[PDB]
């Protein structure tokens, strides 16, 4: 694996020429005028282009782990973010883009690679604060690779990622893309995101504007007429619904923009990620509220749920007998 | 809870 080894090494020296540059210019203290490593002069974009090319093989991200090249790329691009900042240089957006898309391959699947990662703390922050560039390309990247580290984390990286802040950098990155690409990639990590505890699930809910966001993610029309949009819009809305269960304001978010309606609507669809989501979410939604009790009573989820409680799928069997049998202990006058 | 698994780049 010579050639793989030969990138490596050029991206470990070009590295250690810029932490050499950066220990020498320390922020407001005596320095020389010598400039900034530039990564242009040390064609360090091809050498990235072509790890991240051989990344989509198995057997050469074999190799590229037993190089540490999963190291060497996340310090790559830690170190281009931190000099740079959030520039809009063409070479310097398609360095990271490339790193990224790397560094999501060598996540997939990967116990021990994620875990690796998620340990290397500058470059954790270096990842959320790309988020905000410019480039919509740079942001689907960097969301997938969030994605990747959010599905199964462990304590460590559990923890990582909230304190990083990577929930409401990824909500409020949300509220602003305008290609659906972009979209998919970062409700995808979200959804994953809000799977992992609590804090998470309220950190989601108090970005201003989120919930009717995501409500509005429920009926998305897609320009290439996937579902996966509202697919992972109902999924981070699903994984949240506990904590809106019992909060009244946000309750009143979700009948504004008519969502109880929308839901019974997805317990019909043909798309089994859709109909479990709304399952799911209504279980919550149909607790401890008469309001809503009475009006998922008006709109006929009775007969519905009743037509899921024998599906073979256990989440939608699970919630739509929750979600039954929530109304069916607070059944409205007129029903007795 | 519901979640969508890990993703290849592009």
């Amino acid at each position: 694996h010579h050639h793989m080894l030969h990138l490596l090494e050029q991206i470990r020296a070009y590295c250690e020429t810029c932490w050499e540059w950066q220990e020498a210019h320390e922020p407001g203290m005596d320095q020389d005028k010598n400039p900034m490593p530039a990564p242009v002069e040390h064609q360090i974009c091809p050498a990235v282009c072509v790890l991240m090319k051989l990344s989509f093989d198995e057997e050469h991200r074999h190799a590229m782990n037993e190089l540490g090249g999963l190291q060497a790329i996340a310090e790559l691009l830690q170190v281009d973010c931190e000099m740079y900042g959030l520039t809009n240089d063409h070479y310097s957006i398609t360095l990271r883009r490339y790193a990224g898309m790397a560094l999501t391959n060598l996540t997939f699947g990967d116990v021990a690679n994620k875990a690796t990662l998620c340990s290397m703390k500058g470059c954790m922050r270096a990842l959320v604060a790309q988020l905000k560039s410019e480039s919509e390309d740079l942001q689907q990247v960097i969301a997938s690779v969030l994605r990747n580290l959010s599905w199964r984390a462990d304590v460590n990286s559990k923890k990582t990622l909230r304190e990083v802040g990577s929930v409401k950098a990824l909500m409020e990155c949300a509220l602003e893309v305008k290609k659906e690409s972009t979209l998919k990639s970062v409700l995808s990590a979200l959804w994953n995101l809000s799977a992992h505890c609590t804090e998470n699930k309220a950190d989601i809910c108090a970005v201003d504007g989120a919930l009717a966001f995501l409500v509005g993610t429920l009926t998305y029309r897609s320009q290439t007429n996937t579902l996966a949009i509202i697919e992972s819009g109902g999924g981070i809305l699903r994984n949240v619904s506990s904590l809106i269960a019992t909060n009244e304001d946000h309750r009143q978010i979700l009948r504004e923009n008519n969502c109880l309606q929308t839901l019974l609507q997805h317990l019909k669809s043909h798309s089994l990620t859709i109909v479990s989501n709304a399952c799911g979410t209504l279980w919550n939604l149909s607790a401890r509220n008469p309001k809503d009790q009475e009006a998922l009573w008006d709109m006929g989820a009775v007969s519905m749920l009743k037509n899921l409680i024998h599906s073979k799928h256990k989440m939608i069997a699970m919630g739509s007998a929750a979600a039954l049998r929530n109304l069916m202990a607070n059944r409205p006058a007129k029903y007795k | 809870l519901t979640g969508c698994g890990d993703i290849i780049a592009e």
